[PDB]
DNA sequence: TTTTTTTTT
């Protein structure tokens, strides 16, 4: 026997109204098919409790729409084709023009690396990305598409969330007087992705809650009569504006990105997206946007293939099953790249912060592209592509220099 | 001939008893590999088990000699002997356990020609699952699960036989309580009146019962689940055998019971409540420094420990074996070794109070990406009694103790916090600079006086908290600033800073060769250290047996070094030294002598302690 | 001589004679209790005598007249029944009992007869008696009483009085004897040894030095602070105006302010160890309810009651407050309102009362900027309000002298403490602390 | 009643 409470979906609610709820009783083989934070399709019988009566729903069948050896034919074509990396990058939100390297970074964050547990010491496997840019450059559109694409994911904004709604809360039941724990967004997103919009407008004492989650993947609580630890194995994708709403080319990187170094070291990639006027690029962008408004779909003027959202979700789910191992020959390339990266932060006029987390980031991105290739051994080509993406991310923060 | 069967199963009682008698008298197979908590018995003090005999026949000698009243039955041995009996034991524990007991008592009486005060009782153990994976098929079957103990109840008396007395003529009758029910007499056989008896409660017989609350381990769980809790019932001699803060494994029977809709009425709710009836608690774990004052170590391993102590490398050999995946930070590792060993205990035994603190407190402060949290995790996993807290996840009341109203009695009751659970252990506090000031300021009394005094509504008492504090933090700017002094890079009150015995400044020494070496070490994780089993025994033996005292030369030397500390701390932009630092120096000197297994502190030990204290802070 | 610990009270030991020790938390008021009763049969008017009561009010099972069939209709007679004085008390574990990481246990105690009201809250006592088991008497229905649960973890089932209900039990101690663990006519009565020793002490002309050096053996210097605390232990003479009702307060108040590691907590802990009725508290772990006196309501009864807090347990004694400056302003206002009037007032729910709080306060605090600043007056270096600062007779300021000779002396005193503890050896004080206790 | 926590003004 099991009991649930089920809420209305947002599209079902009337205008200017709040959703309602109902109690569901589940028996037998239909139990343990749901947990909190899932969207379900239910069939059941509506009954009273044994002249005014209370009611419930007796469930007959339940289906997770988060979940639902079988393969589709459209996926079989891709799995036979190979070389899919460019098409997979192009297929993320095709209404948005350009940003190919940003889409590649999001594609790597959707897959991630391997967890390592050498001699009792654990290391995080997933990748963290921070986006910044000027207003009107489609950050929110990209985050919305990623939230639709990922299996288990949560979306939050900087203003609408407390540091207790992100992590976990103590709830005092007024009926019994009891104390209990209630998991927040990073707990509900466990094993998946959390998207945080308007990241620069969060308070400091709310923002500092994610320091433990982003590196140790735990939440630990000691309050009232409660003392526990919760698992939070989530990737974080964040979006923000620079420190005064626009990038200033006269001020330093640390002045433009107004974050402390301890938080900055926890992000594997940091990107900047500018908007600058140009008489040809503006016309090309206007043509693309007006075509989308005319026809309801992207132009596809080159007639190249693109992948549906459903089969892209299927392909990413296939990619997550692999665990490619690192070749020991790649050692000198990786270590020499780390030393060369650490020289510039000493000898630059406009430096950034570099710490030993960087080399682990390199290894994570190499294993992520091997997973995208569906191979089982990491190649030097994947190592080189990780280095190319890190170089692009570094060069984004000094435009026109 | 009438014959007795278990209802609906065709199991006959005596045929099991024959095979179990054979098992007791004959099994000797596993004794080459006898376990850590099972290899000693006693007639007086302690003695060691012999391999060559039938094992449970050997274990019965303890019941004869030391008058122990129970036998721990390892079920792996029974499964090796006969699976056909192991299946019956696990499938029907509520029916077969009352007869394997009788076979044990029969064999004891036959072997020794003797009686005892209570019957020898069985405790089967080492049958493993998760709390969420239980199903209605598992009701009344034998299971085993593990977790941490958070709370224990006071004792409840549970009756087994009542005593009635006639109101008219003072005649008296006993009456057994069974199946949860008693039977009341109606007619007095002496004076022949009816509906006449009254129960006399204090002339009847009771037993002990205790409730224990158990919590899930968070490690195994799938995505998105929060940990669960379970009620465990202890009867008889298992009562008060466990404390809050302990980590245990439990073997017992999984049961289910109904509940009344109204307490006034006969109707029941059709959804049942579940619990566990305990049969065995185990706390032995080999992955940690052991939890038992080191009573069971053999003479040969004691002599191996004594031989190992004569290396001149003993500090480096013990220190570098701790946290093996962490590269360099040898000075910090030596500080953590001093934290593990500690000073000499100095208690008033008439009042059971600490006269002076002997625990060592350590702060780590440095740049990002320098493995401070990883060192905290290593110390957290190594010790048996440890707690981990972090940042704004704690409150001032949750760290120490809280008051809450009881569910049924409606009284205000007191319940523990992290520092009380970490008694005789370590509390690790991560992101120490980012706590609330209200939460951080309660640490003063615990870190100095090792006690905790409370005065709230109806509750005035004092608790013991003999914990060691290990903390990690960043500077004010998150990266260390060279345009500022030490007491400006750190910003904590002097009242708080003076209570740490060691402060480690960890500033990034930027160098290409060091970068290349650390990069090689980190990349290699994807492609003469002392054994853990020897390190456990070394630390336990040293703590149980070594108590250093100061020599007179050492005391004079300590006064001279304290005067030098008072002059050095007075200079500009530096942490000042108080008389508290003299106590810190004495503690570190005693820790060094304790590592060397010496009963006396020497001038060399004082010199090493002072050098460690000085070089920890000169950065 | 057979003491047992509170955690050792198993269900085995019901009915045997046992000794125990504990600290008393509550002392409920006095009631008469019925012991042996007389009942008149309503049908025939015969009196049935000596019906012995259990925990519950009971009528006879049968009329005493052999030619009468009544078994239900009875009326109690008061002037033939016998009544017993009764009192209920709660106790707590003493601190020396406690195991590792543990919270103290509590017991309910029943007292009868001449021992009623012989003891007060805050006392520490030895009890001789027996362990008993009492039932949940509200579940039963008999002639003369129906069940309270019917009017308004599994138990025993089967009795005629328990129709569908079930019975459960609690532990309690039935005390047989209770006592505390430890003027010219009194002076005559303490005749040989006490008058000889105390008269020699009174003749001693250096008794000030000889008492302070024995009360504070582990602390160097600070002669002014030692003498002031010693005078605080004695206090002045309290006086009443003969008809106005006003009074002149005899209690002395002392406050300590100073730099870190100046032995403030050492002094406070030493005072609380020495004095008979003293209590120690921290300002960070206290509330206005728990400090002085509080309102509670019962659940065995249901009426409102008063808890004597730490100041009232230290009435005619010393209350030590460490880290005074870290209290909330609410709790500081509560302490100041109590210190002004030497009384506590209660007006909440269904109780109004006023109480006495004749306690001397000893307090410690740290200066606001971490170190004491000699260039400013005392009002700026301490975060107290001026009305609260007006309540103290003596302020003492303690500073780090930064002097080589004093540093050497302090270091020698600390190492002498360590050396004495290392060999279980007492110092050679002029007098015993017990003799000083008798003198004070 | 008194105590502890998280959102709001
Ligand atoms: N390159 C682009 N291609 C298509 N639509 C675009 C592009 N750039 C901007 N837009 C449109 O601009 C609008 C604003 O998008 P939005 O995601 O809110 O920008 P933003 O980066 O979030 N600005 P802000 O949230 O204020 O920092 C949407 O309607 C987008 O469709
Ligand atoms: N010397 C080292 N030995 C081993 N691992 C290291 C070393 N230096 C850095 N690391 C790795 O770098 C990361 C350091 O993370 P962490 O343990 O949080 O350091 P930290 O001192 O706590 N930084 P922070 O908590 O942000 O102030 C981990 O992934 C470590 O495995
Ligand atoms: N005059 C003294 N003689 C002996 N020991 C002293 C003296 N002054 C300070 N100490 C030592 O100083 C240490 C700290 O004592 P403590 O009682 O905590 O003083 P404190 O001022 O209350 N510290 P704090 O609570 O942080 O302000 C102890 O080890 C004392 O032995
Ligand atoms: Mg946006
Ligand atoms: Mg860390
Ligand atoms: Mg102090
Ligand atoms: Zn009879
Ligand atoms: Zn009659």
């Amino acid at each position: 026997f099991q009991e649930l409470k089920i809420q209305e979906l947002s599209e079902q609610v009337p205008v200017g109204s709040i959703p309602r709820t109902m109690t569901v009783h589940v028996y037998g083989e239909m139990t343990r098919k749901c947990n909190t934070g899932n969207v379900v399709h239910v069939s059941g019988v509506f009954l009273p409790i044994m002249l005014v009566a209370d009611t419930y729903l007796e469930a007959h069948y339940i289906n997770n729409l988060d979940d639902n050896g079988v393969q589709s034919a459209e996926l079989e074509v891709l799995r036979r084709k190979g070389d899919n990396y460019e098409t997979l990058a192009a297929s993320i939100a095709p209404e948005i023009f350009g940003h190919v390297d940003v889409k590649k970074c999001l594609l790597m964050a959707l897959v991630g690396g391997n967890d390592n547990s050498s001699n009792g010491m654990k290391i995080r496997g997933c990748i963290n990305v921070l986006m910044m840019g000027d207003p009107g450059v489609a950050k929110s559109q990209l985050l919305g598409y990623v939230n639709r694409l990922a299996p288990r994911s949560q979306y939050t904004t900087g203003r609408g969330s407390s540091g207790v709604g992100l992590t976990a809360a103590v709830m005092k039941d007024p009926v019994t007087g009891e104390m209990s724990l209630e998991g927040g967004a990073l707990v509900l997103a466990d094993g998946g992705i959390c998207c945080i919009d308007e990241f620069d407008k969060m308070m400091d004492h709310d923002r500092t809650a994610i320091h433990e989650v982003m590196e140790q993947q735990t939440i630990s609580i000691a309050k009232a009569g409660i003392m526990t630890t919760l698992n939070a194995r989530t990737a974080i994708i964040a979006a923000a504006n620079p420190a005064y709403g626009r990038y200033n080319p006269n001020r330093s990187i640390e002045q433009n990105v107004d974050l402390p170094a301890a938080l900055l070291s926890r992000f594997d990639l940091i990107l900047l997206m500018q908007d600058k006027a140009d008489r040809e690029n503006d016309k090309i962008l206007a043509e693309h946007i007006t075509y989308v408004h005319q026809h309801g779909c992207h132009p596809n003027r080159e007639k190249k293939d693109l992948i549906s959202l459903e089969t892209l979700r299927e392909y990413i789910s296939l990619c997550k099953t692999y665990t490619p191992t690192v070749d020991p020959a790649l050692r000198e390339r990786i270590v020499e790249a780390y030393v060369e990266m650490r020289r510039d932060a000493r000898y630059s006029s406009d430096p950034t912060f570099v710490s030993p987390r960087m080399i682990l980031g390199i290894v994570r991105m190499a294993t992520a592209r091997a997973k995208l290739r569906l191979s089982t051994i990491v190649d030097e080509s994947d190592v080189e592509e990780a280095l190319r993406l890190m170089q692009f991310a570094k060069d984004s923060l000094r435009p026109e220099q | 001939q009438p014959r007795l069967y278990v209802w609906g199963t065709r199991i006959c009682v005596a045929d099991v008893q024959r095979s179990f008698r054979d098992f007791l008298t004959t099994f000797k197979i596993s004794q080459l590999a006898e376990d850590e908590n099972m290899m000693t018995g006693h007639d007086e003090a302690l003695h060691e088990i012999d391999v060559n005999h039938p094992y449970y026949m050997e274990r019965l000698l303890e019941c004869n000699d030391a008058e122990v009243t129970h036998i721990n039955l390892n079920l792996k041995h029974l499964n090796a002997f006969s699976e056909a009996l192991y299946r019956k034991v696990i499938a029907y524990p509520a029916d077969v356990i009352p007869y394997l007991d009788i076979v044990v008592n029969e064999v004891f009486a036959e072997r020794f020609n003797r009686t005892l005060a209570q019957s020898i009782e069985l405790r089967p153990f080492n049958a493993t699952r998760n709390m969420r994976g239980l199903n209605p098929n598992d009701v009344d079957q034998l299971i085993t699960i593990s977790g941490m103990v958070t709370r224990t109840s006071s004792l409840i008396p549970e009756m087994r036989s009542g005593y009635f007395q006639c109101a008219v003529c003072a005649f008296g009758i006993e009456s057994e309580v069974d199946k949860g029910r008693i039977e009341e007499p109606v007619v007095c056989t002496n004076c022949s009146n009816t509906h006449c008896f009254q129960l006399v409660h204090n002339r009847s017989v009771f037993l002990d019962k205790q409730v224990v609350k158990l919590q899930e381990s968070p490690d195994d769980m799938p995505s998105g689940e929060t940990p669960h809790t379970v009620s465990v019932y202890a009867h008889g001699s298992l009562v008060e055998s466990v404390q809050p803060g302990d980590r245990i494994t439990v073997t017992g029977i999984f049961r289910a019971t109904g509940m009344k809709v109204n307490p006034k009425q006969r109707a029941l709710a059709s959804v049942y409540r579940t619990s566990i009836d305990a049969l065995h608690f185990r706390k032995m774990d080999t992955s940690r420094l052991h939890q038992d004052n080191g009573e069971t170590i053999t003479e040969e391993r004691i002599q191996q420990i004594i031989e190992l102590s004569k290396r001149p490398d003993i500090m480096d050999a013990l220190a570098q074996s701790i946290a093996p995946s962490i590269y360099e930070h040898d000075d910090v590792k030596r500080g953590l070794l001093c934290l593990l060993f500690g000073g000499t205990r100095k208690d008033d035994e008439t009042t059971n109070k600490t006269k002076l603190r002997s625990e060592i407190n350590i702060l780590l402060c440095g740049d990002p990406g320098t493995s401070k949290s990883q060192m905290l995790q290593y110390v957290y996993r190594l010790l048996p009694r440890s707690q981990y807290t972090s940042g704004k996840g704690s409150s001032a009341v949750g760290l120490t103790a809280s008051v809450s109203r009881d569910a049924d009695t409606k009284q205000l009751v007191l319940q523990t916090g992290a520092l009380v659970l970490a008694d005789n252990g370590v509390c690790c506090i991560d992101e120490f600079d980012k706590m609330n000031e209200s939460a951080r300021s309660v640490l003063h009394e615990v870190m100095e006086q090792q006690t905790l005094s409370i005065a709230k509504a109806g509750i005035i008492c004092q608790l013991n908290a003999r914990a060691s504090v290990l903390a990690a933090a960043n500077p004010v700017d998150s990266k260390w600033n060279r345009n500022k002094t030490i007491v400006e890079n750190i910003t904590l009150p002097h009242t708080l800073l003076s209570r740490f015995d060691l402060i480690f400044l960890i500033v990034d020494a930027q160098d290409e060769m060091q970068d290349r070496r650390l990069g090689n070490h980190l990349v290699s994780l994807y492609f003469e250290h002392v054994d853990m089993n020897l390190l456990r025994d070394y630390i336990a033996y040293a703590k149980a047996n070594i108590h250093p005292k100061l020599s007179e030369e050492a005391s004079q030397f300590i006064i001279e070094k304290y005067l030098f500390m008072r002059k050095a701390g007075a200079q500009h932009g530096q942490i000042t030294a108080y008389p508290r630092q003299l106590e810190s120096l004495i503690r570190l000197s005693e820790a060094h002598a304790k590592i060397r297994l010496s009963q006396e502190v020497s001038v060399d030990d004082v010199e090493k302690a002072f050098t460690l204290w000085r070089e920890a802070l000169k950065q | 001589d057979a003491k047992t610990k509170v955690r050792e009270l198993s269900a085995d030991k019901v009915g045997g004679l046992v000794r125990i020790a504990g600290q008393i938390v509550r002392t409920h008021p006095v009631h008469p209790e019925l012991s042996r009763a007389c009942f008149v049969c309503e049908d025939c008017g015969v009196t049935t005598r000596d019906v012995q009561q259990q925990f519950r009010y009971t009528q006879p099972t049968k009329c005493a007249n052999p030619q009468c069939m009544n078994r239900t209709r009875f009326s109690l007679d008061v002037n033939s029944s016998t009544f017993v004085d009764f009192q209920k008390i709660r106790i707590q574990e003493t601190q020396a009992e406690l195991p590792r990481g543990s919270i103290p246990r509590t017991v309910d105690v029943i007292v009868r007869g001449e021992m009623v009201e012989t003891v007060q809250p805050g006392d520490k006592c030895d009890i001789v008696g027996t362990l008993i088991v009492i039932p949940d008497i509200a579940q039963l229905s008999t002639p003369g009483l129906r069940a309270e649960t019917s009017n308004q973890s599994e138990g025993i089932t089967g009795l005629k009085a328990l129709g569908v209900r079930d019975l459960t039990y609690k532990m309690a101690f039935l005390a047989c004897h209770i006592q505390q663990t430890e003027y010219l006519d009194l002076w005559s009565k303490m005749s040989t040894e006490d008058r000889a020793t105390l008269k020699k002490m009174s003749d001693d002309k250096k008794i000030e030095k000889n008492i302070v050096d024995s009360l504070f053996p582990n602390i160097y210097g600070n002669h002014e602070v030692k003498l002031g605390v010693l005078l605080m232990l004695l206090g002045g003479v309290a006086k009443k105006s003969r008809d106005e009702g006003t009074s002149l307060r005899g209690d002395i108040n002392v406050c300590l302010v100073g730099d870190p590691s100046t032995a403030k907590s050492q002094v406070l802990k030493a005072v609380e160890e020495f004095s008979p009725r003293a209590i120690y508290t921290s300002g960070k772990a206290s509330s206005a309810a728990g400090l002085t006196a509080a309102v509670v309501k019962d659940e065995e009864s249901f009426e409102f009651v008063i808890e004597a807090g730490a100041l009232m347990l230290a009435d005619n004694g010393v209350c030590c407050i460490d880290e005074f400056d870290k209290m909330d302003l609410k709790d500081q206002v509560a302490i100041h309102e109590a210190m002004e009037q030497q009384t506590i007032s209660i007006t909440k729910a269904g109780v109004k009362a006023t109480l006495n709080a004749r306690a001397s306060i000893l307090a410690a605090a740290n200066p606001v900027n971490g170190r004491y600043d000699r260039s400013r007056p005392l009002k700026y270096n301490v975060q107290m309000s001026a009305p609260i600062m007006s309540r103290f007779d003596l302020f003492f300021v303690l500073v780090d002298e930064c002097n080589e000779v004093t540093d050497y002396a302090i270091a020698r005193r600390i190492l002498d403490n360590h050396r004495a503890i290392s060999e279980h050896t007492e110092r050679d004080s002029v007098y015993k602390i017990d003799d000083i206790k008798k003198y004070i």
